[PDB]
RNA sequence: GGUGUCUUGGGUG
């Protein structure tokens, strides 16, 4: 589904709204989710 | 939020005029110009060309406002001179001497390499 | 009588620049058993008293995406509030600040001392100095 | 943060001479001499290399996250 | 809001009638109000916040 | 009637005294070096990964901060000109940066060198970021650790250094007149002695010092004046100083232009 | 189509 990422152990992995919040690798307590895949635009000024 | 383009400075629209020429009809054969877009570059750069003719009588600018990109300019000339002619007269004159002075340096430029 | 000038150019190439910060938080209440508030993407639907702002920027949980430009009254967080005895929900969700600007830099999603699913949203964007702002030596 | 690529009074590249500076200040000499050598001039463009705080340097320890 | 507009322009506190003046709008870029300078002493105002 | 006197010309930076000439040219002549001289600089940036430790408008502030070659500018159209929906191939120049560091020790630098010219309006001689020498490494621009990364396409077009200082190819430009003060035009402030107390111009052992049985003259003008354009490498000082005379020159055709055509 | 109340502390004029 969406793209998450562990706070602990930096593992990458997805959820699909019904497993709890928590990384699969080591087990950590907050996770962050991934950028975006669209393209952003900056004006360099 | 507020702040303005900063290429509203020199990008002149389509529904504004670059010149625009009014009479003052206080004193006999002046006339005020408007330039948009433009700066103190070409108002000094004019202004001191036409004080030297001995054909003005007046000759300043203003830009009343450092926020807003344009400048004013009072002209006025003799009898016989039509102020418009003398500002021809003036752009055709410091086209002139900017040609002569960039070939002078072309040629020193070649020198000295 | 105060005022100073600052030169433009100098302003062009960085200086007194800054980067600003601003963090939102929201997590789900429980108001009974198995009455609970949920982050999701509110449908019109099963919703109402939905804000006037744009939902269109939220992820499938209710939660908009690092790295996506959002502008105020624009929704960053989706959470729905069950309806006390279809169309049996109320919104909580949380607007962007109607006068901020700048764009997301870092969603994280963890749970509270309860368990219940905690989210913070910090917002980044960038102030150039104008007209007005306060200098001091 | 990390050094400017201009100078904000007049706008000369001061970003390439940072390196050199820091070299510079490794064999000996002192600020005055290094920024004589690397040809800045104007006292603004010496400000500009002599105040830098290089604070790059700070924010690289902490682990990248993914 | 347009130019000549007359808006009622105040400063707090209102110590005397002179704090609170009707002045004609002129508009401007900028999120800043613009004052001419001899009007500063009656509202007692300056330019530092 | 006017006349140039190169006293030192290298490629960055260029000192001459111009004689004969108005103060309003001269000055003229600075204002629009310094400001209406278009140049080449990156105006739209495209992150694709940044995973550094700055911000993505940081890095792109620092990236519009680049001198590029400008050579061949003239011969490229305004983005604001082109009947292109999107800059095409012939209004912009594209770059590319790509950086990374493998390993697990160490620090990776990302310099200017860096980038990389993908399009843009051959075989045209714009676009490449300034080098000094051949071992040049350019600017910072970044940092990079472990796994961090940075892949950027930016965009470069055409503008002056009123719309922004990115575009300015000179520095500074140094400008003076009238060493002596024989035309009194400054009032110098003194404690005891105001001959003492104030350095020498750079140029006084060009013109004669005032002689002490001398009067004062009221119809002497500013005649002479010692100017020193310095570039950032995007343009060189001989062009610089040739764009800008021809660059007046066309806005005073432009009024000229609106003039008789306003008849 | 409808964006809630009160105190504590730190500042600006
Ligand atoms: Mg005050
Ligand atoms: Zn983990
Ligand atoms: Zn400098
Ligand atoms: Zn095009």
């Amino acid at each position: 589904g969406v793209k998450y990422t562990c706070g602990a152990c930096a593992h990458n992995f997805s959820l699909n709204k019904s497993d709890p919040v928590r990384c699969k690798e080591c087990g950590h307590r907050v996770i962050y989710k991934a950028r975006t895949k669209r393209m952003i635009q900056f004006d360099a000024r | 939020m507020n702040a303005p383009d900063r290429f509203e400075l020199f990008i002149l629209p389509d529904d504004v005029p670059k010149l625009k020429i009014t009479p003052d009809s206080r004193v006999p054969n002046c006339i005020i110009i408007k330039f948009e877009r433009e700066d103190h570059t070409l108002a000094n750069l004019l202004r001191e060309e036409l004080a030297l003719y001995p054909d003005v009588t007046f000759v300043a600018y203003k830009v009343e406002h450092p926020l807003f990109a344009n400048f004013v300019m009072r002209l006025q000339t003799e009898e016989g001179t039509r102020p418009k002619q003398a500002l021809e007269r003036a752009c055709a004159s410091i086209i002139n001497k900017l040609k002569t002075l960039d070939h002078k340096f072309n040629e020193e430029w070649n020198i000295k390499n | 009588e105060d005022s100073m000038i600052m030169n433009q150019s100098s302003i062009d190439r960085g200086l007194f620049r800054s980067l600003f910060f601003r963090s939102y938080m929201d997590q789900e209440k429980r108001f009974g058993i198995s009455i609970v508030e949920e982050f999701e993407k509110p449908t019109r639907a099963t919703t109402l008293r939905l804000k006037h702002g744009t939902y269109e920027k939220l992820d499938e949980d209710g939660l908009i995406a690092p790295g996506v430009r959002v502008s105020g009254d624009d929704i960053i967080i989706g959470k729905t509030t069950p309806i006390p005895p279809y169309h049996t929900k109320r919104d909580a969700s949380t607007p962007l600040r109607s006068t901020e600007n700048g764009i997301v830099d870092q969603v994280l999603l963890t749970t509270n001392q309860e368990g219940l699913k905690f989210v913070k949203v910090r917002m980044r964007t960038t102030k150039v100095p104008q007209i007005g702002d306060k200098f001091a030596s | 943060m990390i050094i400017p690529v201009r100078c904000f009074s007049c706008g000369k590249v001061v970003g390439d001479k940072w390196d050199a500076y820091l070299r510079l200040l490794e064999e000996g000499k002192q600020e005055g001499d290094a920024l004589d050598e690397l040809k800045l001039k104007r006292y603004c463009c010496r400000r500009m290399v002599l105040t830098h705080v290089d604070l790059i340097e700070k924010f690289l320890r902490y682990n990248p996250l993914e | 809001l347009m130019d000549d507009d007359p808006v009622l322009f105040n400063r707090q506190p209102s110590l005397h009638k002179m704090s609170m003046m009707a002045h004609r709008v002129k508009v401007m870029p900028y999120s800043t109000f613009r004052l001419n300078l001899s009007v500063t002493s009656p509202y007692n105002a300056d330019f530092d916040g | 009637e006017p006349k140039v006197n190169i006293i030192n010309a290298q490629d960055d930076e260029v000192e001459l005294m111009l004689s004969d000439v108005n103060l309003s040219l001269a000055n003229s002549l600075r204002r629009t070096m310094l400001a209406e001289v278009p140049t080449l600089a990156i105006d739209l940036v495209e992150i694709k990964m940044n995973t550094s430790v700055l911000a993505d408008e940081f890095i792109s502030h620092r990236l519009g901060l680049i001198p590029l070659v400008s050579e061949d500018v003239e011969e490229m159209k305004y983005s604001r000109d082109c009947t292109c929906e999107d800059y095409c191939d012939e209004c912009s120049v594209v770059l590319e940066l790509s950086a990374r560091h493998e390993g697990e020790e160490g620090t990776t630098d990302v310099y200017s060198s860096s980038l990389i010219k993908v399009s843009g309006p051959g075989n045209l001689n714009v676009g490449e970021p300034v080098r000094r020498d051949d071992y040049d490494q350019g600017i910072l621009l970044c940092k990079l650790r472990n796994h961090q990364e940075l892949n950027i396409r930016c965009i470069a077009k055409k503008g002056i250094a009123k719309e922004h200082a990115k575009w300015s190819p000179c520095s500074a430009i140094a400008f003076e007149y009238d060493p002596h003060n024989k035309l009194k035009h400054t009032d110098f402030w003194f404690e005891v002695d105001a001959k003492k107390e104030w350095p020498d111009s750079k140029y006084a052992t060009w013109e004669e010092p005032p002689k002490p049985g001398e009067v004062f003259d009221y119809k002497a003008k500013p005649n002479r004046f010692y100017m020193t354009v310095e570039t950032t490498g995007s343009l060189k000082a001989n062009q610089v100083f040739s764009r800008g005379i021809k660059t007046l020159q066309e806005k005073l055709a432009n009024v000229l232009f609106e003039l008789e055509n306003s008849r």
